[PDB]
RNA sequence: UACCUGGUUGAUCCUGCCAGUAGCAUAUGCUUGUCUCAAAGAUUAAGCCAUGCAUGUCUAAGUACGCACGGCCGGUACAGUGAAACUGCGAAUGGCUCAUUAAAUCAGUUAUGGUUCCUUUGGUCGCUACUUGGAUAACUGUGGUAAUUCUAGAGCUAAUACAUGCCGACGGCGCUGACUCCCUUUGUGUGGGAUGCGUGCAUUUAUCAGAUCAAAACCAACCCGGUCGCGGCUUUGGUGACUCUAGAUAACCUCGGGCCGAUCGCAGCCCUCCGUGGCGGCGACGACCCAUUCGAACGUCUGCCCUAUCAACUUUCGAUGGUAGUCGCCGUGCCUACCAUGGUGACCACGGGUGACGGGGAAUCAGGGUUCGAUUCCGGAGAGGGAGCCUGAGAAACGGCUACCACAUCCAAGGAAGGCAGCAGGCGCGCAAAUUACCCACUC
RNA sequence: GCUGCAGUUAAAAAGCUCGUAGUUGGAUCUUGUGGAGGGUUCCCCGCCCCUUGCCUCUCGGCGCCGGCCCGAAGCGUUUACUUUGAAAAAAUUAGAGUGUUCAAAGCAGGCCCGAGCCGCCUGGAUACCGCAGCUAGGAAUAAUGGAAUAGGACCGCGGUUCUAUUUUGUUGG
RNA sequence: UCGCUACUACCGAUUGGAUGGUUUAGUGAGGCCCUCGGAUCGGCCCGCCGGGGUCCCUGGCGGAGCGCUGA
């Protein structure tokens, strides 16, 4: 029977992009309730144990966090299954290093090291606009942040930049044609291109057409488009491969020609 | 009960349909004697890997160049 | 028309009020009731008979308390012995894949039809959209009526 | 116990259905409030999600609006006179939404007479002159009579209410749900609603 | 590897079936050296169960007068380790089985503009008071019954348990209008103004406003550039679509029965300042309301095995629909009153059967197919059979409670106690299925 | 036995005829020269007669010295079909890489001096995922439709009734 | 056709037997809701004594009404 909410996760039921092995276990870490959806996050334990390899077991992760070393968006978090997600920054002040979560072009989180002056801000997509009591205007972002008194030009689907020490808005990018974006869901996940057309339907879903640096074309539902730069230039540094999504025949040929992986 | 095991496995040979075909019996024994094998199953393994190779090449030859 | 209060309780539109002040009209008069009506969206148009009419119907899309959302469908008017509701027929082909051949099937829907449509007949074509549950078996409401792509009511001069 | 499910009853075709599961708690129902006229008795119940709901068993007083005059005040409830749904509800005096009731006219009369500087409910001079004339006439420097044309040129009430005010009672309609809110509360009957219910009241018994 | 062979006659050519040949999964017989994997009381009986275990929990930070153990001596609230008990949280997840169930469950697809939501994360948190009240548990002391995780009478004492309730920061702004001053006795244009009443967000009801467009001509009175007839204009946000969001007015308000802190732990400070007025650094715990996250619930479209030795069926004993209401978290014949006479079927309704839980899937396979799916992932249902209900954000819960029905244990015959389709183990059944072992090291 | 069986005599065509549902249903309504890729004429532009078939606005950028032009929109009589986008758990199946000592499996692993490298490189692909719903091109085949008790259209006129309440300097008439 | 030995099914007296589902009429445990009930337990009003003070606070003994008022 199901008389209330569930609190376990089977390892074959867990999100594919975490890359968990088949044979160590029956269970996987259930992500803690928080700012990002269960299908769309990376639990902090998988980042420290499986990606960075600073710990060999979940107990070695627990005694890294309880020493207060780990910051997410500039706040110290002691919870080992906290749901980190897209555009967040992780700082490890004791080893002296900083990371940002961004998609690899195969649709998984890359490790991406950043300089300490770039670790001071993040980019946020707008979800909602509304007016409260005494006529005060409010804004809501993709990561549950609520802001009072936004600039009256900031509309739906726009991108805003915030400083992490104060949480207030600094600058913004309008959703319109010719701006650079990244794709955050569907089959096109982890690709980058410029917006070239928006096609709209009254009821059901709008569709956006996007163009690559190499001149390829692709499309997706409007809910999967995140804007990252005015015109041709991004407001964030980008990982190896820059979102170009080369095919399996091109990938074979570079792997043979470059002789990488200790050939 | 749930368990951390896995259950994937497969067979690596097939038995012939005619058990006592005279033309088949001495052909298989000549391959055993020339290559120094233990039994008939050790020949039926090699016929099965060749059949799977030819089954794949016959599919790819249907598609456009 | 000339009377509408045929029920045991008084019938009126919500959100409309009549002032009992400045009531003088002389030897003649004008309508004591203004009319409430709305736009449905989705490129539909509100009938003249809803704006110029005097009927009360709470389940009406144009002049009552319903929201049009989800699927839009069409079918053929086939029975109308109930009051403010009708039955429509939907016909389709089902594919059976062992054979390479089709099978004819049908379903019926009960739908709500307001006044403002008043010349519908059996064999007319009707367009409908989803609502909240309106009664036990009713989930859809009439948005448009037509007799295009078919023969006339009476002779060809209609 | 009592339940409000859809699965106990038959489908469009006339065919039966068999039970899918035992009764669930979210399918629940409870007995009716049956609110009477009498001094306040209210009880409270815990509801799904841990919220509270108020159930009125007896009420003597309510809040009513005279929408024509923009006046609303706390008022005594006297009697019930019509119910569109069932005659046993007026025979046993039970209070529900869209019930028709009699209320005390006094707080509306006192607002009107002090606002317009005119009498309303009065029969003859013996109920005008001997007391409370000093509500109507006082010293009013440059506000005495002509400046009250802002009042006097729009003071006339409908004939159907001036006949009610002389008897000390008005007809009103209940707008709240008393078995759900704990309150009995509504508006004064006027115009064609008043003509409709006066015909229905007279045609039933009179 | 897209395949056949024996058998009707005195002999021949056919039809047609029987028998052979290969795989797969249940039982069973004979036989057995090494090494890596690993199914296993589903089929019959969702039949019955001796014994043991399977759910508990404390930090610098709710309550420490346990001589229980202890220090250099002292309570300056009071040290320090701390059994017990009170308070808080969890026990609604996990694990087991497949009886019921054929438009039901379930799958793909869509919707809440028809609802609720512990916790996390972000907003919000100023219409006797230098600190109030009484009363229980652990403990001490005296008992009752054949008997249980049974409990009674007496003496003490706590709070983040239970119950009260200020101070500070009212200085709001609208409505009344004694009087008073100026052009014009009134009306009508003014500026002051004694004095009363209401005045945060939630709650119930009623009312108001929501601005934009095309073209002139007269008249009362004037904005304004100017003076005794002409130029020129202005005001929350949002959806395909709201009786949306925000705003204004008149009242209500829940009280014993909505919010706005009588709480706890670390380092100390700055001064009309000698221990005073405060202001303040880091927190911990708590609570009303938005938005999130995890969901749950209800609804849309299309999809099902055999059967006519099942052809008509449903219908105030609610069947289909309308109007008003009750009940409910909310839409709705969900239920009640009044009214209408409807709704489904040869394109198979209604009725009956199923060694029927649905799906991802599995065996065999030239191409097309046939058969299977109790079973590790996902959804549903149920804890001997039916029914009712407490607590809580969440249950109609069974390692919770109350009763009837079927079994059955102890007794001093008055009474008391019970639920292995959890893990091992036993009886019964049958062709048919393993140890009453070790550990929280790994995964959670 | 759909692909794919059989019914004179081996098993098997109702004694005969009518007929509602079901399945099936005759012919017909716009083409060749020129250029690119490729050939020695036909698939993309523009044309005998129409090439998105029409059209003229207005909120809204372009081209140039106001006016005239070229991308949305009304939309092309309605559907099936076909080709293309989007969106659909993982494991299983197919399939790429990789000397578990080989293999069935697994998701790993590979370079370099000595230990002074306080290390470096690299994988965890990809396809399939009926039907039903969503979407943009094609127009053969098969459904479906318009004026015979004449209506399409012109910057065309006329009587009469309803009526938003704009443009005027506003509040009122 | 009649006769001998095996094996399977049919008809049927018997008011047969066991198990299960529908359903008329009568009875009805136990919970929840509503209208009543009131065992027992407190406070605030009238003496005396004591601590503080310009007869009241407030601890205690104690009796009449056991008023009024709460659980």
């Amino acid at each position: 029977m199901a008389r209330g909410p569930k609190k376990h996760l089977k390892r074959v039921a867990a999100p594919k992009h975490w890359m968990l092995d088949k044979l160590t276990s029956v269970f996987a870490p259930r992500p803690s309730t928080g700012p990002h959806k269960l299908r769309e996050c990376l639990p902090l334990i998988i980042f420290l144990r499986n990606k960075l390899k600073y710990a060999l077991t979940g107990d070695e992760v627990k005694k890294i966090c309880m020493q207060r070393f780990i910051k997410i968006d500039g706040k110290v978090r002691a919870d080992i299954t906290y749901p980190a997600g897209f555009m967040d920054v992780i700082s490890i002040d004791k080893t002296g290093e900083n990371f940002r979560l961004i998609y690899d072009t195969k649709g998984r989180f890359a490790v991406h090291r950043i300089t300490p002056e770039e670790a001071k801000y993040k980019l946020c997509k707008v979800r909602k606009i509304f007016v409260g009591t005494k006529g005060i205007p409010h804004l809501v972002t993709h990561d549950a942040r609520t802001i009072r008194y936004p600039d009256p030009l900031i509309k739906m689907n726009d991108t805003i930049q915030i400083d992490l020490e104060t949480g207030k808005i600094t600058d913004f990018i309008k959703f319109d044609t010719g701006n650079l974006c990244m794709v955050t869901g569907g089959a096109n996940l982890g690709r980058i291109g410029v917006i070239t057309n928006r096609e709209r339907h009254p009821g059901s879903f709008d569709v956006v057409h996007v163009k690559d640096a190499n001149g390829n074309s692709f499309a997706t539902r409007l809910s999967n488009i995140f804007v990252i730069g005015k015109g041709n230039k991004p407001w964030i540094s980008l990982p190896r491969g820059k979102g170009i999504r080369l095919t399996i025949a091109e990938e074979r040929d570079k792997r043979l020609a470059a002789k990488q992986s200790s050939g | 009960m749930p368990v951390a095991r896995s259950w994937v496995c497969r067979k690596t040979y097939v038995t012939p349909r005619r058990p006592f075909e005279k033309s088949r019996l001495d052909q298989e024994l000549k391959l055993i004697g020339e290559y120094g094998l233990r039994n008939k199953r050790e020949v039926w393994r090699v016929k099965f890997t060749l059949a799977k190779i030819r089954k794949a090449a016959r599919e790819l030859l249907t598609l456009d160049e | 028309m000339a009377d509408i209060q045929t029920e045991r309780a008084y019938q009126k539109q919500p959100t409309i009020f009549q002032n009992k002040k400045r009531v003088l009209l002389g030897e003649t008069g004008k309508e004591k009731l203004p009319r409430y009506y709305k736009n449905i969206g989705l490129g539909f148009k509100t009938p003249k008979e809803a704006i110029e009419g005097t009927y009360i119907d709470k389940k009406c899309p144009f002049t009552g308390n319903v929201s049009i959302r989800g699927r839009i469908l069409s079918g053929v008017v086939t029975k109308m012995k109930m009051q403010r509701t009708i039955v429509i027929r939907r016909d389709y082909l089902h594919y059976i894949r062992k054979y390479n051949r089709f099978e004819k099937r049908h379903k019926n829907m009960s739908v709500h039809l307001s006044p403002c449509f008043r010349d519908v007949q059996i064999g007319d074509i009707v367009t409908v959209g989803e609502c909240r549950p309106l009664s036990k078996t009713v989930r859809f409401n009439v948005l448009k009526v037509t007799k295009a792509a078919g023969t006339k009511k009476q002779f060809q001069k209609f | 116990g009592i339940s409000r499910d859809n699965w106990h009853k038959r489908r469009k075709t006339g065919g039966k259905r068999k039970p899918y599961h035992k009764k669930r708690k979210y399918e629940l129902g409870r007995p009716a409030a049956n609110t009477k006229i009498g001094p306040r008795r209210i009880h409270t119940v815990g509801v799904r999600g841990g919220n509270k709901k108020y159930r009125a068993l007896r009420l003597d007083v309510g809040n009513f609006s005279w929408g024509s005059e923009c006046c609303t005040r706390k008022t005594r409830i006297i009697d019930v006179v019509y119910n569109a749904s069932n005659n046993e509800l007026v025979r046993t005096k039970t209070l529900v939404k869209n019930c028709i009731v009699l209320i005390d006219s006094t707080p509306y009369r006192q607002w009107y007479e002090s606002h317009y500087a005119l009498p309303l409910g009065r029969k003859k001079g013996a109920k005008l002159t001997p007391e409370e004339e000093e509500i109507l006439n006082k010293k009013r420097s440059k506000k005495i009579q002509k400046k009250y044309d802002e009042r006097k040129k729009n003071a006339k009430i409908s004939s159907l209410l001036e006949e009610q005010f002389q008897q000390g009672k008005l007809l009103a309609c209940i707008a709240s749900r008393p078995g759900q809110c704990g309150r009995a509360d509504g508006y004064v009957l006027e115009g064609k609603e008043l003509e409709f219910y006066l015909r229905k009241i007279k045609a039933r018994k009179g």
